[PDB]
RNA sequence: CUGAUAACUUACAGGACGCUUUGGCUUCAUUGCUUUUCAGGUGAACUGCCGAGUAGGUAG
């Protein structure tokens, strides 16, 4: 299958900036501040640290945002509707939601912490805010998340959000970090075309405060890729999926398992899913990687 | 253009890092909601040609 | 005399020369001899070290046998720069409690003018510090 | 005294005029214009050949 | 080994008097810039004393 001259999707997951707060004893909150290299640390008499942001799951995956070929547009709508029927959204929605429910979006601040807690506030929801108390003790594996009282009701939101023409699924995430006395906090930092590290900041009340960026947060929800050859650890979902510790591309075009080679086999995947014999694990792995890049969105053009 | 992999794009050079600059607008933290206001007129210009 | 280094790092080598000058001053309980560096440039402390008022100590003799050695202004320690680090800001508040700790606030904008710390350590304890030295 | 994002005047009038769902295979309404275009799928419904 | 050989153009000077360009004038209808985006080098330059001290000094 050819790539068109116009093909682009919108993202289906929209995180926000993460704001930091300092909770003092007798329970009053103050935005965290820093010095100027920049250095940010917990103040002395502080109890713990709040972190808060929001995530939406908003079904932009079903149709392309822009596509000048009606043959390629009907090829998408068969793929998403057959992935939904044959495989289902249970695997991807579990892997996204586990990065929210542990502290994956708290990058290096989970490091050297006594305990941290996550409280969800889903919007199309009745009551009883979903709590995850004492991660690193209670919520270790996939089975630990499933033993929560309401884990099926929140996975079935993200399933319903992806499986509908208007699915919404807003989460309000709030964390509670118990650090040591005068501990490090590592926020995100700006890109300078040049030790000389500048933080990213907003304004809460009248004071500067470190943030952990909206694009930085979305890169932590989408560390799912482990379907590549060897798959020692999860990789941020992207085309020709890269690692950034080592400047390498796993899923190089020489491997033949990047996203642009799987697009040329997208017509082949429709007859595999429309049969009755269950597909092989390797093929579905390429279907999970196909779907996770349409949730990521992007320009998919050529020429 | 044709479809074969370009050989200058090795696995090191393809993981390099692409910086872009965008405008970013968001809602402040302690805010309640957002107002949006404008105005429309309906003023009969189709009766005769200009 | 002036000891000129000719092999490198002038930071972590001039700090070793002062530790030998340190341990000399507690054997004999003398405080007369001082230290200064003629080549006190902005980029580095320099390759020249001179004492005015040591060469018979075991450090300078063994270092002489190798290929590398040769054997107005004021250089004073500024420990206010040790208080500008955020670990030292918490040491400052613990004394003032020994009281609202949330009433304090960070400076958020500080400028530091050419502190030139030489890294050393203690032998009485196992603890590290720096030599923040200016003109 | 501040800069502030707008949602423009010509942009707003395009939203009031998404009415055209009488082109021959109509599902979704289009912005009213001559040979009414659809910029989702970059084509013209109501082409002069129609 | 030159249409070869040789070669002082000089002196002096007053361009001046006069001058109204002006009248009149409709540029005007229609408008979607959009999709996707990890800046990282934070092992560390610590722990005490003096001072009423977010001042300022010094110990290892």
């Amino acid at each position: 299958m050819k790539l068109p001259t116009n093909l682009a999707y919108e993202r289906s997951i929209d995180p926000s900036d993460v704001c930091f707060f300092v909770v003092w004893p007798d329970d009053r909150k103050t935005p965290l501040t820093y010095n100027s290299v920049d250095f940010c640390h917990v103040p002395y008499g502080a109890s713990h640290i709040e972190c808060s942001f929001s995530v939406s799951f908003s079904s932009e995956l079903r149709q392309p945002y822009k596509c000048n070929s009606s043959k390629v547009k009907q090829t998408l709508v068969q793929l998403v509707e057959l992935y939904e029927t044959k495989i289902g959204w249970t695997e991807l929605a579990t892997r996204y939601l586990m990065n929210i429910c542990n502290g994956k979006w708290l990058w290096k601040n989970t490091r050297k912490a006594y305990c941290w807690n996550i409280v969800l506030t889903p919007w199309p929801w009745n009551g009883e805010k979903v709590g995850f108390e004492d991660i690193r003790t209670n919520y270790t594996s996939r089975q630990d998340f499933k033993n929560n009282k309401n884990w099926s009701a929140i996975v079935e939101m993200i399933k319903t959000a992806f499986s509908s023409t208007d699915g919404l699924a807003i989460f309000e995430v709030r964390a509670t970090l118990h650090l040591p006395t005068n501990a490090m906090v590592r926020p995100s930092q700006v890109f300078t075309e040049k030790n000389s590290r500048v933080f990213q900041s907003t304004t809460i009340d009248g004071e500067r405060s470190p943030i952990l960026g909206a694009f930085k947060t979305g890169a932590a929800i989408a560390t799912i890729d482990d379907w590549y050859p060897e798959a020692t650890e999860p990789l941020r979902v992207g085309r020709f999926g890269v690692h950034r510790e080592d400047v390498t591309c796993y899923r190089h075009p020489s491997t033949g398992k990047d996203f642009f080679s799987i697009l040329q086999q997208a017509e082949h995947y429709i007859e595999v899913l429309s049969a009755n014999k269950t597909p092989a694990q390797e093929t579905i792995n390429d279907m999970h990687f196909l779907m996770a890049n349409l949730i990521k969105g992007g320009m998919f053009q050529h020429k | 253009v044709s479809g074969q992999p370009i050989k200058s794009a090795t696995a090191e050079a393809l993981a390099q890092g692409n910086p872009h600059q965008v405008d970013f607008c968001h809602v402040p933290y302690g805010a309640s909601h957002i107002e949006c206001s404008f105005s429309v007129s309906f003023s009969s210009e189709l009766r005769q040609p200009y | 005399k002036t000891i000129t280094f000719l092999p490198c790092n002038n930071e972590s080598l001039a700090a070793k020369c002062l530790r030998v000058l340190h341990g000399f001053n507690y054997q004999y309980e003398t405080r007369n001899i001082g230290v200064s560096f003629p080549l006190w440039c902005d980029a580095t402390v320099g390759k020249k070290i001179s004492f005015v008022s040591l060469l018979k100590q075991h450090y300078f003799v063994q270092m002489e046998q190798l290929q590398y050695f040769h054997i107005y202004v004021s250089f004073r320690r500024c420990q206010s720069i040790d208080k500008l680090t955020a670990a030292g800001l918490a040491r400052k508040i613990r004394r003032l409690e020994k009281f609202d700790p949330s009433s304090f606030a960070q400076k958020e904008h500080t400028a530091i003018a050419h502190y030139h710390s030489l890294g050393e350590s203690s032998k009485q304890t196992n603890r590290n510090f720096r030599l923040n030295i200016r003109m």
